[PDB]
């Protein structure tokens, strides 16, 4: 009798479940990480506890996540992120005493168990300041291996030479070891990293398909 | 000042728990079956509980759902959305009226089933990393923020503060006594507290790395837990020191759920191999295995009749042994 | 400070042979071993 | 039917 | 009877349909196991590969033995039941094994020029089987409800009885539909499609192999399945080429082209993917 | 108890209370008025080593599993070298995430050193 009543709700449970999946399979999910020196925060003012920014391109929905609650220590709540369609990255290029520290987080990143397998869209923001700096420290003092650097912007090499190096210190570590690094140089009133992100997810995810189907 | 306690627990060690069992026949070889398998969860499940009836249970995965299950029928009684998906723990209350989850909102949820939020009790400075019913009145919890505490839901204000853990709270569990609890943290280190003194009454050390589970043995005079070290360590109360360990040089991966028996033969671990482990509690020796999962188990239970074990996984799927 | 106070308490315990704590155990669990279903 | 020298090719 | 051939005439067709068929089966069958014996491929992704797999054994085990044996001698063997049914299943066969190949190059299409939207779901996937099935076995109906049998000196034949028409309109028509949606229509889907995605695609070793195994399955298809098409809409041009001896070796000739095209798909996935060699391995 | 402490120029850092050999090493120090900074660290078998660019050519690390103690070599001390100096163990046992961070477990009081 009773029985009747249950099979009934689970059928009605079941069909919501169903509906639920298929608006969560369009849906991607990023994070966004980064120190306070970085503007990230400027990143999503261009296109608007744990924050949350929705933002729209081609059809596509987008949700990305800003947690920015929690202690200093972060080796156990990071691994709830383990299943993000992608990481963002976002560092100060103009403040060479912090250069290290990026390096190292984004290095920790890189190799952890849970990570292994998500790719990383890297922003070296701030590159007005940049240039404005090296116009004028010295870069050097910081990174002796500099001095014997040669490039592979506008009215000097000296500072395509200087953002190249930076962006080589990070794909240096970014290629010794499924994955892959997406760099990006930025501004703060750049109005494309919209269109930045949703090229590279795509890329992203067609790489993922040529193998899930089999086609290696 | 600590050489005089450890000088103290030496003292004690008169003949190690192993000379002891030596003469105890062996438990033998275990091997336990699927019974069932319960689907529908988006994402991986992060945790359960079972009901006091043995026949219900509760699970919380991080797409943002809760779901209650009939384990004789695997029909689904319950299906509650929640407001932010990255739960963490979620538990069931003795009495069945009410049901509880928390993550990393810094906020412990709780539904009436008699569904919608009744409470929410908010204070935390860091994510939830546990929570247990002591009745329908109180509640406690444990952070990140290396706290815990002990709740009025009607008031819903805090109680009771435990302080002393110097790294973020992991796991807790109550005693049957309903008068202690105890907790581990990322800091090798495990903690007894008097719920009505709110002091620390005794502090026990020996692991390595992070503790992330803990449980109370039937008897209540003693508990267990696991660390990423890759080991499980049991400890006595009496004794305030470390009896036996069970670690095996094959396995090189940290541990994420402990468990005991009816009986407290058998104590039951959850690795992050994508199996779990048998061991006899009193012999230390592995005597069976599960296998079945396809990512890292992430939650264990043994319900309170003694009659089956359930088990999580970053699979998406919860499956009951017996 | 805080840290020499918890100690102070931590030392005082009345601490037990080993063995007793030991011989606690396999007297429970020889005696409930006869209603474990596992 | 047809004739006796027809082939009948089938698919 | 001018159709009693030789001994070794025989010997020498028989051999070269025995590897045929041999390697087609095993090699369908082999990775149809593969593909459900295993939870880690046992996924949505590979229903019409399975299908497909499914549908090229059937056609090989039965529409190929059963054709030859015919045409060794020109004389059936079965009697009116058996010439009842095999006009009616191994052609079905033979269009369920089209369309899935069909439908196997649309869900590629999909997933690389828009990997961004979800992929279908496992419903829309079986009724999307279902309905190829059903759609097979409709247009291969009717090419079995009239199949009899008759007896002549020396010689009893399974043939068509087609109902009589002064113009022969009725038969023409459905020859030429059967042309139409077995030859072109596939043909200019699965041209377009793989066309577009080795534009985009073309380790970038890896993506230009993948479009090099691209044109080699479009251009066998086309290539293999021509002569087919041309022996079937001939005798509606010039039906007296139909009582010559150069006839039965023009239609084993074109036969066999034809149906060695089920031999391809296992080598393929073969030679692509590490997974299906490792599987191999351990079946062997 | 997991137990480091440092002394001491030569810099020396004994340890105890787990198996010294399975688990990557670390030093920080922290200079007046400022947080605490990554300075070297040593694989487990001291296969690998890495420097921070201000220090590289200036400073030495090494390790010996063999009694369970980590040094530092330091020489051409420059005034801005003055701070203290942490020895520091990465979380897990066969992997180093929060070895900076203001409150850490696996880490020694320090010891000082003043140009």
């Amino acid at each position: 009798n009773e029985e009747k009543a249950q099979r009934e709700a689970n059928k009605k449970i079941e069909k919501q479940l169903q509906k639920d999946k298929q608006v969560y399979r369009a849906t991607h999910r990023l994070l966004l990480l980064g120190a306070d020196n970085s503007g990230k925060s400027t990143i999503v003012k261009q296109m608007r506890g744990i924050f949350e920014t929705k933002f729209q391109v081609d059809k596509v929905n987008f949700h990305m996540f800003d947690v920015g609650g929690q202690r200093d220590e972060r080796r156990k709540w990071i691994q709830c992120f383990n299943d993000v369609t992608a990481i963002i990255f976002v560092v100060d290029s103009s403040d060479y005493n912090r250069l290290q520290e990026a390096l190292n987080l984004f290095k920790s990143i890189w190799n952890n168990r849970w990570l292994r397998t998500i790719s990383v869209i890297l922003f070296l923001n701030k590159q007005d300041l940049l240039a404005e700096k090296v116009l004028a420290s010295k870069i050097e003092d910081y990174f002796p291996e500099f001095a014997r650097y040669t490039t592979p912007p506008g009215e000097d090499p000296r500072v395509t030479r200087a953002k190249y190096f930076i962006r080589d210190e990070f794909l240096r570590i970014s290629t010794a070891s499924r994955h892959y690094c997406y760099p990006h140089f930025t501004c703060a009133v750049d109005t494309e990293n919209a269109r930045r992100i949703f090229n590279d997810c795509r890329d992203i995810i067609q790489r993922m398909h040529l193998r899930q189907y089999e086609l290696l | 000042l600590k050489n005089q306690i450890r000088d103290a627990r030496k003292a004690c060690a008169d003949a190690t728990l192993s000379q002891i069992t030596n003469n105890i026949d062996p438990v033998g070889r275990i091997q336990m079956r699927t019974r069932r398998t319960l689907r529908g969860h988006l994402a991986k499940i992060y945790a359960m509980h079972w009901g006091t009836d043995s026949r219900l249970l509760v699970s919380a995965s991080q797409d943002g759902k809760l779901i209650i299950w009939d384990s004789y029928t695997t029909n689904k009684v319950h299906a509650i959305p929640l407001r932010s998906s990255w739960v963490m723990t979620c538990a069931y209350a003795p009495s069945g009226n009410y049901v509880a989850c928390g993550g990393l909102d810094n906020i412990c949820s709780i539904y009436n089933l008699k569904v919608r939020v009744s409470r929410e009790l908010a204070g935390h400075t860091g994510y939830l990393s546990c929570c247990r019913f002591l009745d329908d009145n109180q509640i406690v919890t444990s952070s990140g923020d290396t706290t815990c505490a002990l709740w009025d839901i009607e008031t819903g204000q805090q109680t009771t503060t435990f302080t002393g853990h110097t790294g973020d709270v992991m796991s807790l569990s109550l005693a049957p006594d309903t008068r202690l609890f105890v907790s581990g943290a990322c800091d090798a280190s495990a903690k007894l507290w008097d719920v009505r003194e709110g002091m620390c009454r005794q502090t026990f050390t020996g692991h390595e790395s992070d503790i992330n589970a803990i449980c109370f043995f039937p008897n209540g005079n003693a508990f267990a837990t696991g660390s990423d070290d890759a080991t499980c360590r049991l400890f006595d109360l009496r004794a305030d020191q470390e009896l036996m360990t069970y670690s095996h040089d094959n396995i090189i991966c940290g541990i994420t759920s402990v468990s005991f028996s009816k009986s407290g033969r058998l104590l039951l671990a959850g690795y992050d191999d994508f199996n779990c482990n048998v061991w006899d509690a009193l012999k230390a020796d592995r005597a069976g295995v599960l296998a079945g999962h396809d990512n890292r188990v992430s939650c264990l239970g043994v319900t309170d009749d003694g009659m089956a074990v359930a088990t999580g996984s970053w699979d998406s799927f919860l499956k009951i042994w017996n | 400070r805080k840290l020499v106070e918890q100690l102070k308490m931590e030392a005082n315990i009345d601490r037990i042979k080993v063995s007793k704590a030991a011989a606690d155990l396999m007297a429970y669990c020889e005696a409930h071993a006869k209603e474990d279903p596992l | 039917r047809p004739k006796p020298q027809q082939f009948f090719g089938l698919m | 009877n001018q159709f009693v051939q030789p001994a070794w005439q025989i010997v020498l067709w028989a051999a070269a349909y025995t590897v045929i068929v041999v390697t087609s089966v095993v090699g369908n069958v082999v990775v149809m196991w593969i593909i459900l014996a295993h939870k880690r491929m046992r996924t949505v992704t590979n229903y019409f590969l399975v299908n497909l797999a499914f549908a090229e054994a059937s056609m090989a085990a039965f529409n190929t033995v059963v054709n030859f044996t015919y045409a060794v001698h020109n004389e059936w063997y079965y009697g009116l039941f058996y010439c009842k049914f095999h006009n009616f299943f191994p052609i079905a066969a033979v269009f369920a094994s089209i369309y899935s190949m069909t439908a196997v190059a649309f869900d590629r299409y999909m997933a690389i020029i828009h990997p961004l939207q979800p992929r279908l779901s496992a419903t829309a996937t079986k009724v999307v089987i279902c309905v190829i099935w059903v759609l097979a076995l409709l247009l291969a109906f009717p090419q079995g409800y009239y199949s009899t049998t008759e007896t002549m000196p020396s010689r009893v034949v399974c043939m068509i009885e087609w109902p009589e028409h002064p113009n022969k309109i009725y038969e023409k028509v459905y020859h030429i539909c059967v042309t139409v949606l077995i030859y072109f229509l596939p043909l200019l889907v699965i041209g377009y499609a793989y066309t577009v995605v080795g534009i985009t695609l073309w380790q970038v070793s890896a993506k230009r192999k993948v479009v090099k195994m691209m044109i080699v399955v479009v251009c066998t298809f086309a290539i293999c399945w021509l002569p087919f098409h041309i022996f079937f809409l001939l005798p509606y041009i010039n039906p007296d080429l139909y009582l010559k001896k150069f006839i039965q070796q023009v239609y084993l000739a074109i036969m066999w082209l034809a149906m060695s095209s089920t031999m391809y798909n296992p080598i393929i996935y073969c030679c692509l993917n590490d997974r299906f060699r490792l599987g191999f391995k351990h079946a062997f | 108890q997991v137990q480091l402490q440092e002394s001491g120029l030569r810099l020396s850092c004994a340890a105890s209370g787990f198996t010294f050999s399975n688990y990557k090493m670390n030093w920080v120090r922290q200079a007046p008025g400022k947080g605490l900074e990554w300075v070297s660290d040593i694989s487990q078998s001291g296969a690998s080593i890495s420097y921070t660019g201000s220090v590289k050519g200036r400073f030495t690390i090494s390790r010996d599993n063999a009694k369970n103690t980590l040094y530092l070599q330091m020489n051409s001390l420059k005034p801005e070298d003055t701070a203290v100096y942490y020895c520091a163990r990465c979380p897990a046992p066969f992997t180093c995430f929060d070895v900076t961070s203001t409150t850490y477990a696996y880490r020694g009081q320090g010891t000082q050193v003043t140009v």
